[PDB]
RNA sequence: CCCCCACAUAGC
RNA sequence: GCUAUGUG
């Protein structure tokens, strides 16, 4: 008992051996490692430490531990020399240096350390797997965020089912903030002591103390430089998952004190942002611009926006949004927006403002009518308790209470279908897709799903690498600003948004403005910020789910300029065949087979893996939408300067990201996420999809043991990946090409908007060298605030059966002609429900039903090749109904089935 | 031209929407600003006369606006009217816990600045 | 059998919506609740019980 | 406008469930429910009976049948605010017409 | 009364 | 040029 009598020392603590006594215990903790051998953020075995738990007087166990590491004599003398230069810092754990005769061997005894370091909590939240949460459960239990019976409820981890888990993590937040303050004090002591080293997360206790001084080097005092890039960068998602700076809203940053009564007219907060940065991120080496209008390039906009996401959670929500000013026209006081305050981009002031103008021509009154300033100033104050979202104004004295009408019934096709032996009890095909009617609160209950959007920081070094790899997926296209005469608009008889939908459709605004007026409007948006208002419309579709669908029709003053900004790149993406993004590719004439053989290219051990995003429209963070818009604007180095590109980014982020959305005659603010009526929503969704897949591969490659990797090219790739993320701040433009070639060889993808199917290497994913479904689940947990259910996302082992689900189409291999052709077939319930239920009763006229049913039969031809017989009889029923209708009132004529098999033959 | 017609329509709606503003508390907080500009989110919060609260159930009613006066946005509000979702006029005496399943929720109360 | 229950509940709610019952919110809310839980139903029993509820709502007024 | 009711009644006759045809042929005689029929046990139901032969068929002693379910009679209003007992009305004193009965699910 | 963006397809 | 349907 002599060694246990020695470890207590003069601290006077009652101790019990946690492991076997007078020998080291073997634990399995997460580490942050960078040597010449192995680099990454993974879990390892720590076998050089013997640990003792401290007991209270009532002998229940205490969280304080005595971690004794016995090492070489060199590290002993070195850490004694350095700890004597650091024992006066408060944020350094107590070290007792002694020697003992187990044969003497040097011993380093640390005092009152915690069972789990900061890296354990960071790895447990960033690599989350259900049924493997024992470290996270132990941390959540021992810090009274919740008791042990909280986990007996299942779906407790889910942010969508159980939103009390954010309230659980907010109790870890203040311990995280105290750890941040102790980190800043430790960096101050390191600089004033003349010590140069790197701060890693696994050397920090959950109390905030720091305890491992082996790798540190002395310098002259006052000249020490600590390295905190990997520390803050890996810690950044935890700061907004646990809401670490929520104590800064109080009067002297104390939780047992009331809130700060900020002035309502205050909007700047720039000194507050700089003061917060110097309080918590003092030794972060890159410069922080609070307003991102002073940012050099887009890789600085991402940096300062990622800091503004965290810092804008302190400031009150009334200070954000447009900045209005009194402006006279012929001596008549108006109120128009001469700026915008962004949660992400800081304060942005318009450049071209006319305080006095005698006349108001068409362009400036279009800008003044699209502004939310006049509407939100003239309207009544609104307090909507149905919604968690911040409500600003109500434009009427009434409240709109629109409902969803049920779908009309086609009795004739149902009688024809029961005449042909369908819908017998026990057949595999039945009705499962109907028009679901909704009550009056449907629009506001669907708008309340924007509560899933939470302010989310990103790993900014990891995100800055991932944006460079995602830009490689968009290399073969070209883009740039086109003129107003070069635009191509599909349907002019669509609504122009609020408030423009009163006076006419978008045809009136494209026929009333000349090309010079549209080009002047685009040139205005390149130098000013126009905020707009998007109306929430209820979508009228047929579905299997009970939920309502809401689209966000953006006004004409945003889409008219977004078309000229993005149209060349979007048309180039839609025109290119064979690439990763498959927008614009037909599924007809062998296009489905061509896409599947494009994915199935050279992957050695191919499986097929497909996933889905839970609430992709709502839970999309603002950093990833900003990154998608920056990637799509990276095609503008010739036609736009840096200021023009930032003002276009600010215009788009003020029009489709933090817009003033009018849901039923009363304005609300939108917390974030994509908009369905954006001019570029599919392509930004594709950028976000490629971003999540690339960062899942990065998290897969960095969180494996580099020693256990058999290959040495892959191990060197991992060691270079950690360096390109967390060491160099330049973009290593040839390692980016190497990682892009590695992902093209082993993780080949097909990406439409949010649906995706990959063809990955089985032996690499089973070794943990590319992404699997587990890494996708972890990435969507920490970067998307959702839980991707494993029961939805699928894995396919056999190649000759294609992907299970892509664009809601199932695929089957068939012999067409003489060669084996993949064909897409839908679910027969969807085609049958589209046949027997129509959206309007005027569409049950025969001159429209012949067109509707020939289109439904073109979509339903590849069911005849299916082995199930009633699936094959679906198309025969549709064809016989078209025969009946056509006989009521030749391969190019549409009542004989070779017309429908010509749509899937590859020769056109 | 029809561009003249739509620009006349937008001109009249701008002219009506500026008369709807009354410039007293607007001019006070605009001219009290330092740079001359204020956030839009505090313009109806400190300028508007009417307030409309939409209350979904009865337990929300007893916390936010119960009685004839209530305090929201650091001001006193006097309840002018209470109208249910069918646009009918509802009295204050109808709102009770025993009568609450008979009421057509949500209620849309209308308050004026004191 | 059960498919005709869903196909007649959709046209029953269509007749109700044409008889201007959507002006009354308190009635239309439970009508669409009954109709949605008819279409989501997988058994004949609860479908026919909610069917007699919706038909009693129709036969309440004259029409 | 009018044909959608005829199509609904056609497929209602094609359904041929006992509760549905029971309710529609009671509605053919003038027996009309005044509220939404509940399916929870022990919930209130309002229904009217227009004549005495409808009382002969529909009302059954102390517990009357409706929608192929039995309902316990509690209280009757003859639309004149006269609370009618169960022992009061018989065929000897059938002039009192239609009378509103509350009920509970068995 | 409201009914978005993008792509594919069919008939004139 | 109009209409319709599928997909996100
Ligand atoms: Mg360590
Ligand atoms: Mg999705
Ligand atoms: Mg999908
Ligand atoms: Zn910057
Ligand atoms: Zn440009």
């Amino acid at each position: 008992q002599s060694f246990l009598n020695r470890v207590c020392g003069v601290s006077a603590a009652r101790l019990t051996p946690c492991g076997t006594g007078t020998s080291t215990d073997v634990v399995y903790r997460a580490f942050d490692i960078y040597n010449d051998k192995v680099a990454g953020f993974a879990k390892f075995l720590k076998t050089n430490c013997c640990r003792f738990q401290e007991k209270d007087e009532d002998d229940n166990l205490i969280d304080s531990y005595f971690v004794v590491k016995r090492h070489t004599f060199s590290n002993y003398q070195h850490e004694e020399t350095i700890y004597n230069l650091l024992k006066d810092c408060p944020a350094v754990a107590k070290h007792d240096f002694f020697k003992f005769r187990i044969d003497m061997v040097p011993h380093i005894s640390r005092q009152r350390l915690t069972k789990y370091t900061m890296a354990d909590l960071v790895y447990a939240l960033r690599h989350f797997d259900e049924g493997n949460c024992d470290t996270l459960k132990e941390i959540l239990v021992t810090y009274n965020c919740c008791d042990d019976d909280y986990f007996n409820k299942k779906d407790w981890y889910d942010f969508v089912e159980n939103p009390d888990i954010l309230r659980v993590y907010a109790n870890l937040g203040e311990r995280v903030r105290q750890a941040l303050l102790k980190t800043v004090q430790f960096c101050d002591a390191m600089r004033n002591a003349g010590i140069v080293g790197v701060l890693t997360l696994d050397n920090q206790d959950l109390n905030g103390n720091w305890y491992d001084f082996g790798d540190f080097i002395q310098t002259t005092p006052g000249s020490g430089v600590p390295v905190v890039d990997s520390y803050y960068s890996l810690l950044m998602p935890i700061l907004t998952l646990t809401r670490a700076l929520t104590a800064e809203s109080h009067v002297d940053t104390d939780l047992t004190k009331p809130y700060i009564k900020w002035d309502l007219l205050k909007y700047d907060f720039t000194e507050e942002r700089l003061k917060l940065f110097d309080r918590y991120f003092k030794y972060w080496d890159q410069t922080y611009h609070p307003n991102c209008v002073n940012c050099l390039d887009d890789r600085c906009i991402l940096h300062c926006a990622n800091f503004n996401v965290l810092f804008s959670t302190v400031f009150p929500p009334t200070s954000f949004g447009p900045l209005v000013r009194k402006i006279f026209v012929d001596g008549v006081p108006f109120v128009v927006s001469t700026g915008y305050h962004f949660r992400e981009l800081g304060v942005v002031h318009n450049q071209d403002v006319n305080l006095h103008s005698s006349r108001l021509s068409f362009k400036e009154l279009l800008v003044y009518a699209a502004d939310p300033a006049m509407h939100a100033a003239s309207g009544n104050l609104l307090l909507d308790k149905r919604t968690t979202c911040f409500s600003v104004a109500a434009l009427t004295n009434n409240v709109a209470f629109q409902t969803v009408k049920p779908g009309n019934f086609n009795k004739d096709f149902y009688d024809f279908a029961v005449s042909k032996g369908f819908f017998k009890e026990g057949s595999s095909v039945e009705l499962k897709h109907f028009f679901f009617a909704q009550d009056g609160n449907a629009a506001i209950s669907d708008y309340d799903y924007y509560r899933y959007n939470l302010p989310t920081m990103c790993d900014i070094r990891q995100l800055l690498f991932v944006v460079e790899v995602v830009d490689k997926y968009f290399d073969c296209y070209d883009g740039g600003c086109i003129n107003a005469n070069q635009v191509i608009v599909n349907n002019l008889d669509k609504s122009a948004g609020f408030p423009f939908n009163k006076w006419g459709k978008a045809r009136l605004y494209y026929d009333s403005m000349s090309y010079e007026d549209q080009d002047a409007l685009f040139a205005y948006t390149k130098r000013n910020v126009i905020p707009t208002i998007t109306q929430m419309n209820l979508k009228y579709a047929i579905s299997a789910k009970n939920r309502a669908r809401t689209v966000a029709g953006v006004s004409i003053c945003s889409t008219m300029t977004n078309r000229q900004f993005h149209q060349k790149l979007l048309k180039s993406i839609a025109a290119t065949r064979g690439a990763t993004v498959v927008i614009g590719t037909s599924k007809f004439y062998g296009g489905w087979h061509n896409m599947l053989k494009t994915v199935y290219s050279d992957v050695e051990n191919p499986h097929l893996m497909g996933w889905d995003y839970p609430k992709c429209d709502r839970a999309m963070p603002n950093m990833l939408r900003i990154m998608a818009s920056l990637v799509l604007a990276r095609k503008h180095t010739t036609c736009c300067s840096l200021s023009h590109r930032f003002y276009r980014l600010a215009n788009e982020c003020a029009q489709v990201l933090s817009e003033m959305v009018m849901c039923g005659g009363s304005l609300y603010v939108k917390p974030g996420g994509t908009s369905s009526g954006d001019a570029t929503t599919a392509y930004a969704n594709s950028v976000f999809n490629i971003c999540q897949a690339v960062t899942a591969n990065v998290n897969a490659l960095l969180s494996t043991d580099g020693n256990k990797i058999a290959d040495k090219y892959v191990r060197n790739l991992q060691h270079r990946l950690y360096e390109c993320l967390y060491r160099n701040r330049d973009v290593d433009t040839d390692f980016v090409n190497e990682f892009y070639a590695y992902l093209r060889k082993h993780f080949s993808m097909m990406i439409l908007s949010d649906d995706a199917v990959v063809c990955f290497n089985s032996t690499y994913a089973s070794q943990g060298l590319v992404a699997s479904i587990k890494n996708f689940k972890s990435v969507l947990y920490y970067q998307n605030n959702v839980f991707m259910s494993e029961a939805k996302c699928w894995t396919e082992t056999d190649l000759t059966k294609g992907p299970h689900e892509f664009c809601s189409q199932h695929t089957m291999l068939v012999k067409q002609g003489d060669d084996y052709v993949y064909l897409p077939y839908p679910d027969p319930s969807r085609i049958l429900g589209a046949g027997c239920f129509v959206d309007d009763i005027v569409k049950t006229d025969g001159t429209l039903m012949i067109e509707r049913f020939v289109s439904l039969a073109i979509d339903a031809y590849p069911l005849t090749k299916h082995p199930n017989q009633e699936y094959a009889d679906v198309f025969h029923l549709y064809l016989q109904y078209i025969r009946k209708l056509h006989d009521e009132l030749n391969t190019s004529r549409y009542w004989e089935p070779e017309f429908y098999e010509a749509m899937y033959t590859p020769h056109t | 031209d029809k561009r003249a017609k739509v620009t006349s329509a937008m001109q009249t709606m701008l002219f009506t929407m500026l008369r709807k503003l009354d410039n007293d508390a607007l001019n006070n907080i605009i001219n009290n600003a330092r740079d001359g500009c204020v956030p839009l989110n505090i313009i109806p919060l400190t300028t508007a006369a009417k307030l409309m609260v939409v209350i979904p159930d009865y337990n929300t009613y007893k916390n936010t606006c119960d009685g004839t006066t209530f305090t929201y946005a650091s001001a006193l509000w006097e309840i002018q009217q209470v109208v249910d979702a069918d646009s009918k006029i509802v009295q204050l005496s109808e709102i009770s816990m025993d009568n609450s399943p008979n009421l057509a929720w949500p209620l849309i109360v209308t308050a004026l600045r004191a | 059998k059960m498919s005709d229950v869903k196909c007649t509940s959709v046209v029953l709610l269509s007749v109700l919506q044409q008889l201007r019952v959507e002006s009354s919110s308190k009635l239309w809310a439970q009508c669409v609740q009954l109709h949605n839980d008819i279409l989501l139903a997988k058994d004949t029993t609860e479908a026919f019980e909610k069917m007699v509820s919706l038909l009693s709502v129709l036969l309440s007024m004259q029409g």
